[PDB]
RNA sequence: GUCCGAUUUUUUCGUACUGGAUUUCCAACGGGGCCUUUCCUUCUGGCUAACCUUGAGUCCUUGUGGCUCUUGGCGAACCA
């Protein structure tokens, strides 16, 4: 409070902020590949997909959509990036 | 008809004519180096001296070759370095300025956003550090009246260019006439 | 805020720091391209076609990844509509408005909202004629809508 | 909707001085802003000011010093001719002995000190003291 | 303030807040002014001669008298680690 | 340098007026030009290259039209 560094605000606050309203927007979002235990297939997804994503084949299902962050069906695997 | 002479356009001078057969020595590597080398020659060297005991080599490639010599940067530049001690190496694609259009400098059909001095000069920051992307900028005015524009380098592989940072100032300097200061992620 | 509701949300996307990248994509622009125009000639608009590519085929944008925003791609490639996509869905949404208007007459809310729609459809159309892609004349006609929406 | 974003600016710089504080923030980034800023530096009545690029069109922040009190924008830009930089600066500055009153003329954005001594004039963009 | 013949004119020159740069009126009986004492070889505390802020009426009514003058001592030297710029 | 009331009030002590070009002796300021990819756009004048072109001449580990001079066309660039 009145004098700061608001070219340097902090990690822990500026995490804590909206996302517009750090020092330069950015997404909080993500992207995961993900697979099913029994296919070798890397399916890669979106944090917040809006569509029941599923393998090139195998009828299987990857994740079903929400009010926010999608909901990756049961049994898979994810690595973040 | 010709290795040497031929891998460069118009014929001064000699310093790139050095640099002309350092190339042929990679193109003796049919597979990969001889490849995708002999598609790309430049057009111009400018020596400049930087702050250190060295001095950096400014080599001005076209515009739609600037593709390819991106894909052997990596490479290519090492290996420059390797038979260049005391010379740090950087590709610039020379592109075209136009001048902001006048009631007297008028130029009629446009002129597109890319022939742009600002726009220009911020592609040459782009090229002065090829690899490693900005994640932002500032630029500081400071309390008597000039500019000193901060950027700020990935944190990925800057291993490429953490010492060519000291010396990627004086080449944009001499270019422009802004200054430049880098810095990194925390 | 709104244009039309009194409400001062701000839930927007937002769109990153970064006319390149991703570092992890690795596909090429020529390919992404050939996906879309693989959805839109299977019938799918720009808004859905990147909702796909942003979901299942790891692609964030479009004007990244091929330096050209989606509905340019269509058009170049003839896959671009009649009438836009926003008056399109705005002029469908009216329609069915009406039609239901139509059999309940009473619903005054009903009717406030049609008001309200087709005045957004015709600042929109307005503006479309204003930068020549619609016909000089053209304007929403009620009677003839629900012919324009198939 | 944003109409002057030169007056918004002025405006956080104005409210920020009068609580006490050192820094503000600029949301959106003109460039009349800037050269009003510098401007406004070049008496130092601000201190060091920094643009931030988003990729977009921009914010600043400013440095303040003290000794500012009034930052203040007119609109609409009216013309001043020249003989009228006089009855502005009568009417809306302080003291004969200092204040300025920044303009636009076309040689360039200015304070009215200098236009005077240039010779030119044109529209007004506020004025600092 | 000079004059014709650059003579100091101007009854007197006030006292400038030490923390927003800000006049201290004659009439500002909420601005204080803090001593504070420099302290020799060890421990024992110079009389006489002190280390000195001033803050005006507006800063302390705001509560602001404590976080700003703490940025003073720590900039002053007279503290390690309290106050911190980036928050 | 001298008009002029010359001021705390002692003697060889200090309060509006004029002269000033160039010193590198600091400062401020203002007019006009250039260079940095930047006099563009129209037109006209100048100086002409290159360019095919007629005619006489050579060279070629190849008709290669390369080089020269020669006839009259056509005027990039460039300067104003
Ligand atoms: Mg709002
Ligand atoms: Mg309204
Ligand atoms: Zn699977």
């Amino acid at each position: 409070v009145l004098v700061q560094d608001l070219l340097h605000p902090t990690a822990a606050s500026e995490a804590r902020k909206h996302k517009l309203k750090t020092l330069v927007q950015g997404p909080r979002s993500y992207f995961l590949d993900v697979k099913c235990p029994g296919c070798l297939n890397i399916t890669t997804v979106f944090s917040h997909a809006q569509t029941a994503v599923t393998c090139e084949s195998c009828s299987t299902i990857l994740c079903t959509p929400t009010g926010g962050k999608a909901k990756l069906s049961e049994g898979t695997s994810f690595r973040r990036k | 008809s010709a290795p040497q002479a031929k891998i460069l356009s118009q014929a001064p001078t000699e310093l790139e004519l050095q640099v002309a057969q350092a190339f042929v020595e990679l193109e003796n590597s049919s597979p990969e180096l001889k490849a995708e080398l002999r598609p790309l020659q430049f057009k111009s060297i400018r020596e400049i001296d930087v702050a250190g005991g060295k001095k950096a080599l400014a080599i001005f490639v076209p515009v739609p070759s600037l593709a390819g010599f991106h894909k052997v940067q990596t490479k290519l530049t090492r290996e420059l370095e390797k038979k260049f001690q005391d010379r740090h190496v950087i590709f610039l694609a020379e592109r075209r300025i136009l001048p902001k259009p006048s009631r007297t400098s008028r130029q009629v059909q446009k002129r597109p956003r890319s022939r742009t001095l600002t726009a220009v000069h911020d592609k040459i920051l782009e090229d002065l550090v090829f690899p490693t992307e900005i994640v932002g900028k500032r630029v500081r005015y400071l309390v008597g009246g000039n500019k000193i524009q901060k950027v700020l380098l990935d944190s990925k592989d800057v291993q490429q260019i953490d010492y060519k940072l000291e010396s990627f100032q004086a080449v944009y300097n001499k270019l422009t006439g802004k200054q430049i200061v880098f810095e990194i992620p925390s | 805020g709104r244009m039309h509701s009194a409400g001062k949300g701000i839930s927007s996307s937002a769109i990153p720091y970064s006319r390149n990248a991703p570092a992890w994509f690795k596909l090429s622009s020529e390919s992404v391209i050939e996906q879309i125009v693989k959805y839109a000639r299977k019938g799918l608009t720009p808004s859905q076609i990147g909702v796909l590519l942003r979901d299942a085929h790891g692609v964030t944008q479009a004007r990244v990844i091929t330096g050209n925003k989606i509905m340019r791609i269509l058009k170049s490639n003839g896959l671009a509509p009649e009438i836009p996509e926003d008056l399109y869905y705005l002029i469908k949404k009216a329609v069915s408005v009406r039609k239901h208007l139509e059999r309940n007459r009473k619903d005054k809310d009903a009717k406030f909202r049609l008001i309200l729609i087709e005045s957004r459809i015709h600042r929109l159309a307005r503006y479309y004629r204003t930068v020549a892609v619609l016909p000089p004349n053209w304007k929403y006609e009620s009677a003839t809508a629900s012919a324009l929406v198939n | 909707t944003r109409s002057s974003v030169l007056a918004d600016a002025l405006n956080a710089i104005n409210n920020a001085e009068k609580t006490g504080k050192r820094q503000v923030l600029i949301r959106p980034s003109s460039k009349v802003i800037i050269k009003f800023l510098q401007v406004m530096q070049k008496h130092g009545y601000i201190g060091e000011f920094e643009y931030i690029d988003d990729h977009r069109s921009g914010k600043i922040v400013v440095q303040l010093n003290g000794r500012l009190n009034k930052c203040g924008v007119i609109s609409p830009r009216f013309n001043v001719k020249i003989g009228d930089i006089e009855k502005w600066t009568a009417n809306l500055l302080p003291a004969r002995q200092f204040g300025y009153v920044i303009l636009t003329t076309s040689a360039g954005i200015m304070d009215h000190e200098e236009a005077r001594r240039k010779h030119v004039s044109g529209k007004i963009l506020g004025f600092v003291y | 303030m000079e004059n014709d013949k650059g003579q100091l004119v101007e009854l007197y020159v006030p006292r400038k807040c030490s923390a927003t740069n800000r006049i201290i009126k004659a009439d500002d009986h909420a601005s204080v002014q803090i001593n504070v004492a420099k302290v020799d070889e060890e421990g024992r505390a110079i009389p006489g001669e002190y280390v000195t802020y001033a803050l005006s009426g507006y800063v302390r009514s705001r509560g602001e008298s404590d976080d700003s003058l703490n940025r003073l001592a720590q900039n002053d030297g007279l503290l390690k680690n309290v106050w911190s710029y980036s928050r």
